[PDB]
């Protein structure tokens, strides 16, 4: 896997991608 | 959180699959 | 089941530039 | 859901926002 | 009436790289 | 939405995200 | 331009919307 | 037009040029 | 013959992430 | 190949892996 | 053709439409 | 490599074609 920064829309395309069926929480800036 | 993780600073794939539900 | 699949990237994609700082869930079933 | 919403047709921004949070 | 939609976000994100500083109109109808 | 720079490709898939069947103009730098 | 606003400072929706036609 | 002539085939990068400006 | 190359899109986006700094090779016929 | 396996259905990032190098 | 820095998925996304049938290799870095 | 060219740098078509197959 990339060892990179991943931001904005890059973040979560790879949270997608990362994540399969199970799917995801993304919320931005804490 | 995830943006401050692997935004800021670089993930791996398992930190990147914290925010998996 | 891939048309879905890649439906879902463009979801993503785009829920990422409305809901920008609130963010959002992406899951179901 | 957004899928079977978003994936037959278009949803615009506006349709999207219903599912931010 | 998504795959025009999905191909449509393809085909603008392929025009700009093409196109570069001339740039592009997309619009149609 | 969001409150970002938006640059290059990113700022294209806006304007197509947000102008929906109208449609847009990208002049690119002037 | 667009650029210029929206790249170079950071533009709100409705500045975005200026670019629509 | 582009989506007729791109969207049912693969329009190239120099088919996609024609598009420009 | 889009579908196809709009998935072909995706598939490189996705191997980019995976692969990482291996690298891969994208053809094939 | 990977066209025939992962456009008809979906590859994971697992099966992706595959096709690197 | 676009005179910009070219990184990360962008510069795939790029070989990907400019290579067409002939497809291409991605090394990352070198 | 690429990175090095298109990325650090910017390339040409022409030079990112060397990168094709
Ligand atoms: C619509 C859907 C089903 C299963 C998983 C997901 O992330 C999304
Ligand atoms: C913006 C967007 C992406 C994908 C499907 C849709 O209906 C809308
Ligand atoms: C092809 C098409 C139709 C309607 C609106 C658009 O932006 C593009
Ligand atoms: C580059 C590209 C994107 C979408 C459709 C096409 O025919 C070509
Ligand atoms: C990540 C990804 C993209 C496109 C097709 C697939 O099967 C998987
Ligand atoms: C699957 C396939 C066929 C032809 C060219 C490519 O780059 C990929
Ligand atoms: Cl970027
Ligand atoms: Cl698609
Ligand atoms: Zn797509
Ligand atoms: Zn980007």
């Amino acid at each position: 896997f990339v060892n990179q920064h991943l931001c904005g829309s890059h973040l979560v395309e790879a949270l997608y991608l990362v994540c399969g069926e199970r799917g995801f929480f993304y919320t931005d800036k804490t | 959180g995830i943006v401050e993780q692997c935004c800021t600073s670089i993930c791996s794939l398992y930190q990147l699959e914290n925010y998996c539900n």
